[PDB]
């Protein structure tokens, strides 16, 4: 018994030491992600102005801002981490995704995964819902490729190929450092915002089309930015948690331990006494 | 509400009831919190408690 | 002098004054010199920026399917991605400018006229 | 499985393997928590955790503590949820939903409550 809690309690010391390691990466890393989410404000706020000025120029008859007449399909794109160690992150993630789910079933639309992440794609593989496309292996340093690809793939099947009459993205915004929210984004089609108020070339209508693709492009990888960030923030805290369990083990691990030793060293003089008050 | 403090130290989030609960237990906590050789008459504790 | 600021979805990638700025749009070829109306254009998928940096010698970048937007304050170069010729690999462009690829072979080609050719 | 039967036998042993391997997963669980496992056995745990409060009852003896009055189940009841449980039939309920209730009416009673 006193071997196993030894035994036990080198265990624990070790899980504590690599748990710390890992809360103080993720520290630095929530740094970096999120001066990465800073990094790419000025072009989403600049790509959204102009596409607010094309807008007041254009028709808005694009594909991507008019309903489907009869909504059949859904795409939803789940943004999850590749990696564990990460908390809750990933559950609640998934846990909106289904709300939204049955949302979108209650609504008559059925729908059709999109998943980023490892884990999200065995949370759905074990619950037999089958995945048309799945991206991995950049959930903690998203590049704009990953996300011009997934835009893509979305967009392509929102025109569209069975294809889908809508497209959801669920993600897990990083509202601030102690907190972290899965929401749910429709990326598609996009409402018209009126509100109280150029040259373009070639034509208004040309130039908002081809724009309108790197709008989606671009917020989808602020989605992935901001999803790295709370899934950083999100190891932070659950290796945080994990280093705090991993000392009140070692300390009952301890407590035990001495329990023993004490009660060894009782039993043994017990022992010696009596053969000597026999003898 | 210990239980549930414990819980939410590490959660990203808490519902409505969920921090009305806490926020209950916190002042439940500090109500019974009370200063030594200053025992309270059965009265005055129903009203505290109240 | 213009305010010509060029950023890269991933990042702001230069920020540095000019007095002329150059580029083939999708429309048509194009210089912008300070004062310039307010302007939004397509730069073509091949496309490459001449800023005419005051102090020093003129700055030549392949950009990738970006934006042009003019503007009262400044003059915004919104990029994909872009290098500046300093950076370009001659030979890996020019077995780009090659490839089977769309994306590809105009990001190659890109890199090629902003080199120099 | 003689005596009590192959029904009753089957549930019994079901559930116990479902304690058993929530018991094995318990040293982990204290690290990292049921987000860190398998989706076997996350789902798994959270019957296992939904068993394990069931097996909780209402006791006659336990009114003078509570004020709660006390329910009897009977065995038929009994073997009726348990196989339930075991199955995931009642997973998506809260935990305290089967806290000291005692049967499947008052567990779909307190489900609302909650």
């Amino acid at each position: 018994t006193l071997r196993e809690l030894r035994g036990r309690i080198r265990s624990a010391g070790s899980i504590k030491k690599i748990t710390k390691a890992q809360e103080l990466i993720a520290t630095s890393r929530i740094a970096k992600a999120q001066a990465r989410v800073e990094a790419a404000r000025p072009y989403a706020a600049e790509i959204t102005n102009m596409l607010t000025e094309l807008a007041g120029a254009s028709a808005l008859d694009h594909p991507l801002l008019v309903e489907r007449k009869q909504p059949k399909r859904a795409g939803v794109l789940v943004v999850s981490s590749d990696r564990g160690l990460c908390g809750a992150y990933n559950a609640n993630v998934l846990r909106r995704a289904e709300e939204l789910f049955s949302l979108l079933r209650d609504e008559g639309k059925d729908p059709v995964l999109y998943v980023v992440g490892r884990k999200a794609l065995g949370y759905f593989s074990f619950r037999q819902r089958t995945v048309v496309e799945s991206w991995t292996g950049f959930s903690e340093r998203p590049t704009y490729e990953n996300a011009r690809e997934i835009a893509d793939t979305l967009v392509n099947a929102f025109m569209a190929i069975l294809g889908v009459d809508e497209l959801h993205i669920v993600f897990t915004e990083f509202r601030s450092m102690l907190s972290q929210t899965a929401v749910a984004r429709r990326a598609a089609p996009m409402e018209v915002e009126y509100v109280g108020e150029y040259s373009f070339e070639p034509d208004p209508e040309t130039l908002f089309d081809a724009l309108l693709p790197r709008y989606i492009a671009t917020r989808v990888y602020a989605a992935l930015l901001e999803a790295a960030a709370s899934e950083s923030a999100s190891r932070r805290r659950a290796m945080k948690s994990a280093t705090d369990n991993a000392d009140d083990l070692i300390k009952a691990l301890t407590l035990a331990a001495n329990r023993e030793r004490q009660a060894q060293i009782t039993q043994e003089i017990s022992e010696i006494v009596g053969g000597a008050n026999a003898l | 509400y210990r239980e549930l403090e414990a819980f939410a130290a590490f959660a990203s989030d808490l519902d409505a009831a969920s921090k009305a609960q806490l926020d209950r237990g916190a002042r439940l906590v500090e109500l019974l919190k009370q200063p030594q050789y200053s025992p309270l008459a059965v009265e005055e504790q129903v009203v505290a408690i109240f | 002098d213009l305010n010509v600021e060029i950023v890269a979805v991933e990042r702001e990638l230069w920020s540095g004054p000019a007095t002329f700025v150059f580029t083939r749009t999708t429309a048509g070829e194009i210089g912008i010199l300070p004062r310039h109306i307010p302007l939004v254009a397509q730069l073509v998928d091949d496309a490459m920026v001449r800023v005419e940096r005051e102090g020093e010698d003129d700055l030549r970048i392949a950009v990738d399917g970006g934006f042009l937007s003019v503007t009262e304050e400044t003059v915004r170069i919104l990029v994909e991605n872009a290098q500046f010729e300093s950076e370009i690999d001659a030979d890996a462009a020019k077995e780009d400018a090659a490839s089977d690829d769309e994306r590809t072979a105009a990001w190659g080609r890109a890199r090629l006229r902003a080199l120099g050719q | 499985p003689a005596i009590v039967g192959d029904e009753h036998y089957r549930v019994a042993q079901e559930v116990i393997r479902i304690l058993q391997r929530y018991k094995d997963l318990q040293d982990i669980i204290a690290i990292l928590g049921i987000d860190e496992l398998s989706e076997e056995d996350k789902q798994l745990v959270n019957r296992a955790r939904r068993i394990e409060r069931f097996l909780s009852q209402n006791m006659m003896a336990a009114e003078q503590f509570t004020g709660q009055p006390g329910s009897t189940v009977p065995l038929k009841e009994t073997i009726e949820a348990f196989d339930k449980l075991t199955k995931g039939e009642f997973d998506h309920l809260p935990e305290q939903a089967f806290f000291l209730i005692g049967g499947l009416d008052d567990l779909a009673k307190k489900a609302e409550s909650l």
